[PDB]
């Protein structure tokens, strides 16, 4: 099984920004709690969002997650500097597996 | 089968009346008889029922106490007898006749409404 | 319980069917019933029950209705049924009466 | 409570790699699951397997040949160890604890362990610093 | 599964001043109680199968330490009729006049001494029915143990 | 002491249910509030309805109270009676429970169609004769019971003289034995 | 247990027009529904219970909400038997004609007017079983309400 | 128009279940693969034996599903009484849930003696009426019912005149009641 | 509930020489077979109903390698009483002789061939209570059986 | 000879329950220690009494069991109906499980109140008719039953000759399947 | 008690033949007839039942629109006709008298053979 | 369901006992008919069900058999018996024949 | 109703004791037998009892193959046989008459008392 | 199961009532018998059941208790009531007989 993600995400400071998460029609099924976390150049990934729109703590309500189907949606409201991290999607497939999404360098 | 009341009857208001209906043409202890009460002008008002079978009374909310409510099987004689009369009493009272309501446990409920009705007989004071 | 009757009044001509409406407070399953009094007359029993008719009424009169709607239809009205209908619940202690409706 | 790498850097190819992440704060006992991610240099993470205070291991099936994961309560710590390793295997580990919730263990786990907050992120809610490991 | 348990004891049943408040020993004959073997729906049998059982179990079975309810929940369908005391709780939903199982009623002869089956008396809002209100059905037993007396 | 047809004369007798606490739990009322079930001459359950709660966690720990065989068993198995036939029970924060040192404690937050309705009617089937006083005419549907009162307190009690409204009987519990696991939702696939 | 719901009302019971598809109302005798009460082996009787019921409960209760279910799981045990359905259920498996619970026949006397407790129509490989292969059937009820009528 | 004996005339009935409706779960047969359920005149459950499947996971929240109280009650409880009522469910796998929004969706993969052939029977049980054509003719070895199709769905569904091919009847629902928790299995010591 | 299964076939019921230890056919007419369909506590009309059963489910559904259960696992309930089983086990434990459903016995007229229904030979103490035992009831039984033929 | 007033002679019967093999399950004793549950002409359960254990661990796989479907159902089916018969049982340690490679090991600790008195109660039940030898002539209580034995094992087996002592019947396992779920303790507040 | 079927017809293929069987000694309207064709040399063959006491009837597979079957119960007869005739309908006709197959309720059903036969009736093309 | 006759033919001397076997597709619980037909007349009803023997016919056949296997045994062999002999099952319709079993 | 028994045996020790009690006045076979022992000057002791219906008999534990017990209801008697006497063994020996106990499937156990006794018979060694 | 008298002798004066216990090893529910002995004559049966008087025995003598204790009183003693009094159970198997008490 594999998640596509764009290479890239760009946006200007102070918008709103968006990173899609999409899954085979036939790995429905593999596709199911997707979360989304943020790593840092040289520093371990961090879990930002889990489930839909969900925070850990202390994280701002800037993330937003959404899933429709066969994709999900990690949306950045209110961009700033250092949003620049590598934000990857996983999924908890029915086998009791963590798919890792492919990852994108969001850029302001 | 009819019943026959006492007869027109005035007093001076404080006093007390006592109205007497007789029932003949069926089983006297079979039937319960009820009392109504009629205002001239308006509508009928409802003041208790009693058993014929063994004296058991159910009294109107607003006339217990005031009114008291007795029967004769001798005679088959129902007495409605009424302590206070004020210038709001002058009516109308009539003396119906009202089987028991039955329950039973392998049953249902049977409600009865007032067959015949004697003449009334007025009040005023 | 209290139960209304809707017309209260009826100036109707005689021939045509009359029909008088009476509504209870609460549930009462077919324990209504309809008497009428003429003037300088005690009342009798019409209707008991919901429709059913008491032994020598003629058949003009007839019951419908349950729950708390009820009504009582004159199919040919006459002379002689020129008179006060009076409503009665018996479901429950104490009985209640209808205000009263005048057909005239 | 963190958790902590340790194991050797340079790594003889062809040979068995062994990691351990001990935990600090956190009790491997009271609950989730403890696994291992990968990520090599450059490229997306890769997830390698999870463990369970109950002993039962999930693993990576392109990885599942060659590769187990170990537990410790007593010490409190979980391991890994990689046999047949390859150049390709140069990389970065990290340990990480996991709300996942498995209907295999949950079943098992319920007249011992009564029953679970019922509060799963199925998510990694917590990482570790990650070691290097090149071959 | 209709219930099993026969009436110990000629072929009467007699209640003693311990089953009974504010009374002596009462006894029933053989016809009155012979109705409880077949018939599914009188509460007074299920009660009096209730008070043999309790009788016997104090009796044979020996009692000490804590109370258990084991027994009682292993044969409770053995003794009573569980929608009979459900009909009665439906009755009561409806608003009719139900019947807790606390007093009876029943005919006695004046002077043969017969006695129809007890039956209950029905309560309604919390207080008893009075008989002017239930005289029918006494009628009816009257009449049907008249009927009896025939043949 | 009326004579019917002449011939038949009506008697009554009544039932004494305080002897049957040997085999068979007893229910009665004291008033409004207080309701009890009594096993044998030692132990009962007291069943309040209150406004003030007496557990304020949201833990009920049954299965460390099974492992620690403290609790009289004839009382566990008396609430395990009561909640098993409370009808469509889905909202498990509703109910708190305490068994520290072998004692037993319930609380049922009743603050229709939700759960205040079904322990209610559960509460009106076990103690049947004289839980009609606390109706507070909350009939609005087929049965739709309602109530003024916040919660339902099911505590252990030594026996004693307790019940002034209505006699004690065993009807009511020998009515929830029957209709006991015939309405629960199902909450795991594999049970 | 066993059932104890009574069927209201001189005696009998009669199905009305709702009851009833393309039919009118239907009134059947005291001696029929009589039955009804002491036999353990009746659909119609039990489909009647459940009638009644419906009725009743329309009557007297109230009905507000989205509906509900908790009155018939609670009271089903009190109106119909479960095992007559599960009897049904096994003659459908061992390939027998069974009892689906919609047609019913009955005999009904030219002159006298009086009728027999109906029973209900076997079908059989999805359609009805047509009189001649029950013609004993019917047969021995007529000579069963003969012997009734002979007393 | 022969007459038994010259003197009784042979006359038949048939009810109305319809007028039923809202006191009892109605169940009927529209055709081959579709079956309904309707609780009132307002709501029900179509049990599809479809062969193309709707729910791709594996996982079945209940516990959730009751946490977030949603979903109609009277459809719960129908659904509990089915799962309920299968004889000898061991492989929990084989049953799939979706209950986000209040919705109601169960499917079971159905692919003797195995999972499918209880599905099954339990099936049949429920839409007794009509539902022998779906049967096919795998039925085997005592009851060793099997079918061609590879799974079966519920959902609920708004009121509609559908079953033209059996009657509406409150039988089967009325059956399964009794047959409810007779045949399970333990999954663990402590219940 | 309430049993549901009908013996199948003037009348009678016949138990063959596989139904039995160490005897061949043996033949109940229909006056004493009617009575297993309204009693509700004889164990020799259970078990008839159960040997009726498991000889029709042999006859008409098919058989595999392994035996299922699930069959009288459903159907049970429709051919004996359980709390005639439990009314045993409850004599039982309060030291009383009981039945295990293992030994009958019945009384046979000497030249007309009418039996009286079986009924079960009561085991105390692990061993077989002595027609001395039981005296009372034999006679009893005789009783009923010159009553019915008076009639 | 007897013949009762003159003319009616007594005759027995035995009924040869053997033949019953095919659809229910037979119980059997043939000693103190040894009694079977016979299912078929193959299969069947052993029910021993002894101080000598079989499991040492204090496990019970019975949820990886059902994952591995590879035993009898009908043996599981039999074992699910003994346990969830046993009355007030809330020591789970005290029953220990194997089943590997299909086979049923269930082995119960009895070294009232007590695990012993209940598990000794439904083994009475189950096998009933030969298993009183094993009663040990004691009632402390109303049914405290009590025995020397600290260990009862279930095995399974293959069919043979084995009523020495008591013939096979089905009335024990008929009548466990009625006080089945009767009287179970909760467990969890959301079952 | 026998059943009498007619006499031997011949006749030029492609037409109908009426063949027919009077039942006497018994009650017409209980039992109903089955009919069986054996051809020259082949083994017996159904055709169909048909009951006498309403006309309600099961034919055979192939023979459905090609055959009917009719009771009279005024002349206590039952009939067999054949529409189209073919080199391969020359056979011989046995009617059969067959009770109904009987179910009920109560009960077990009891299916019935084909209790006594009349001689054949030969059609020949 | 189709049955049929496995010998198809006995050809035997008079006095000795002669077996004839039936074989059904499906189950016919002693659903079983034997019959017997002389050259030249209509056949005629020897056994119906299993093994219960048609009135008028002698004690020499006798019938057995249940579910699929059915057989039927001819003891005392005589000169009259050397006929046809026919098998049908009348378990459900249509109604099937054997094929038939000439006894010479 | 009452019951004789023999008259007053001496004899050596090592021989046996033939007692015997005829019964009269009731059925005899109806009811069984009970025969007690009382040492001189000591209490009652219980050996045996015989049903006079079938010969069932229910031995003392210590009585076992030493005492006999036989019934005959040609004769209406019942007899007792020792077999080594002893001088612990002289003594009076009573024979009273016992109903059966009585068990029924439905109902309760009735169990019986010694309702008539007979004269004592001696036995000296 | 054994049972003791435990008073064995009441040297009693004429005219007041004596009052005699019985008490049994096992549980023997109401299933006592009370036999009186003159000196020099066969016993005869008392009471038998819990308190039920043989028939012609006089209303002075009175029985009472179940289960393991048991009393037997005799209110207006007499010349003749001087005997030797023995108490039985018959619950089960095999019949006992008290010690037996002395009346004088
Ligand atoms: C089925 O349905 C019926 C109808 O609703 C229902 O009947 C009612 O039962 C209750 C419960 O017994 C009855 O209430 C009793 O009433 C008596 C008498 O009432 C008056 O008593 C005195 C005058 O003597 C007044 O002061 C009082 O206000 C009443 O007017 C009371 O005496 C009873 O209380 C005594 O008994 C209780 C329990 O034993 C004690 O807890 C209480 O303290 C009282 O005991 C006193 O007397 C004892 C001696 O008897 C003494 O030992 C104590 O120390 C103490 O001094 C009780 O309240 C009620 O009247 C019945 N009728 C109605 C119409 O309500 C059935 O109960 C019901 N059955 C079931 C099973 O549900």
């Amino acid at each position: 099984a594999v998640l596509t993600q764009p290479a890239s995400v760009s946006g200007s400071p102070g918008q709103s920004i968006t990173i899609s998460c999409t899954a085979a029609n036939s790995d429905i099924g593999d596709f199911a709690f997707v979360s989304w976390y943020q790593q840092r150049p040289d520093k371990a990934p961090k879990l930002m969002v889990y489930e839909v729109s969900s925070r850990p703590s202390g994280v701002s309500n800037r993330f937003s997650g959404s899933k429709s189907g066969n994709t999900a949606s990690l949306t950045i409201s209110g961009l700033q500097a250092e949003d620049e991290a590598d934000y990857y999607c996983t999924s908890y497939t029915s086998s009791s597996t963590f798919v890792f999404g492919t990852g994108t360098k969001v850029t302001v | 089968v009819q019943l026959v009341q006492s007869g027109a009857e005035v007093k001076k208001p404080g006093a007390s009346v006592k109205v007497s209906c007789k029932a003949s043409g069926y089983t006297f202890t079979k039937y319960g008889i009820s009392w109504v009460r009629q205002a001239p002008g308006q509508g009928l008002e409802w003041m208790g029922w009693i058993s014929a079978f063994n004296g058991y009374t159910r009294y109107g909310q607003r006339f217990q106490g005031k009114v008291t409510m007795t029967t004769d099987t001798s005679t088959n004689t129902a007495s409605l007898e009424v302590r206070t009369l004020t210038s709001n009493d002058t009516a109308v009272y009539y003396c119906a006749r009202q089987y028991p309501d039955q329950y039973s446990s392998s049953g249902w409920p049977r409600l009865f409404a007032m067959d015949v009705w004697g003449q009334g007989t007025t009040v005023t004071v | 319980t209290t139960l209304t009757q809707s017309p209260a009044t009826l100036s109707v001509s005689p021939g045509e069917t009359a029909t008088l409406s009476c509504r209870a407070s609460q549930n009462v399953i077919n324990n209504l019933a309809w008497y009428q009094q003429k003037p300088g007359q005690a009342p009798r029993l019409l209707i008991y029950g919901a429709s059913t008719r008491a032994t020598g009424i003629p058949a003009r009169f007839s019951g419908s209705g349950s729950g708390t709607e009820f009504t009582l239809t004159i199919s040919s009205m006459q002379s002689e049924d020129f008179a006060v209908y009076y409503c009665q619940q018996y479901n429950d202690w104490p009985r209640s009466f209808g205000q009263g409706t005048r057909l005239d | 409570g963190t958790l902590r790498e340790s194991g050797p850097g340079l790594v003889r190819p062809s040979e068995t790699l062994s990691l351990t992440c001990g935990v600090s704060g956190y009790s491997i006992s009271s609950g989730y699951y403890w696994g291992w991610i990968r990520q090599p240099p450059g490229k997306g993470l890769e997830w390698i397997g999870n463990i369970y205070r109950s002993g039962s291991t999930y693993y990576n099936p392109s990885l599942k040949s060659r590769v187990t994961v170990s537990i410790d309560t007593s010490k409190n710590q979980f391991s890994l160890k990689l046999n047949s390793v390859t150049a390709a295997d140069t990389a970065v580990y990290y340990c990480a604890r996991s709300g996942i919730k498995v209907a295999d263990d949950y079943y098992y786990e319920m007249d011992v362990w009564g029953q679970g907050t019922d509060d799963y992120s199925y998510a990694m809610d917590v990482w570790g610093q990650g070691t290097t490991v090149t071959v | 599964g209709t219930f099993t348990w026969t009436l110990s004891d000629p072929g009467g049943y007699c209640l003693t001043r311990w089953m009974l408040i504010e009374a002596e020993l009462k006894c029933f004959g053989n016809t009155a109680v012979a109705k409880c073997n077949e018939k599914h729906d009188e509460e007074f049998c299920d009660m009096l199968r209730l008070f043999d059982f309790n009788k016997q179990a104090i009796q044979r079975l020996k009692a000490e330490a804590q109370t258990s309810i084991q027994l009682i929940n292993k044969a409770v369908n053995a003794l009573i009729n569980d929608q009979l005391i459900m009909k009665n709780h439906l009755r009561d939903i409806m608003g009719i006049p139900y019947c807790n199982y606390s007093k009876y009623w029943y005919l006695n002869h004046t002077t043969t001494g017969r006695t129809s089956l007890p039956k209950c008396w029905l309560v309604s809002n919390g207080s008893y029915l009075n008989e002017t209100h239930f005289s029918d059905d006494i009628e009816q037993q009257a009449d049907n143990m008249i009927t009896e007396m025939l043949q | 002491t009326s004579l019917y047809k002449g011939v038949y004369e009506l008697q009554t007798l009544e039932l004494n249910m305080e002897t049957l606490n040997m085999t068979m739990p007893l229910s009665c009322t004291k008033n409004n509030s207080h309701h009890y079930i009594m096993v044998g001459n030692e132990t009962g359950l007291e069943l309040t309805l209150t406004n003030t709660s007496i557990i304020n966690h949201k833990f009920c720990n049954l299965s460390d109270a099974h492992k620690k065989n403290l609790y009289d068993h004839a009382l566990m198995s008396i609430i395990s009676t009561f909640h098993l036939s409370i009808p469509n029970f889905n909202q498990y924060e509703a109910m708190s429970c305490d068994f520290n040192g072998g004692k037993i404690s319930v609380q049922y937050n009743l603050s229709c169609g939700t759960v205040a309705n079904g322990v209610l009617q559960t509460f009106m089937r076990m103690a049947w004769g004289g839980s009609y006083i606390a109706l507070d005419s909350g009939r609005g549907n087929w049965d739709c019971i309602m109530t003024s009162y916040q919660y339902l307190i099911i505590q252990n009690t030594t026996w004693e003289d307790h019940c002034q409204f209505s006699r004690p009987s065993p009807i009511g519990y020998l009515g929830l034995l029957s209709q006991r696991t015939r309405d629960i939702y199902i909450s795991r696939r594999l049970l």
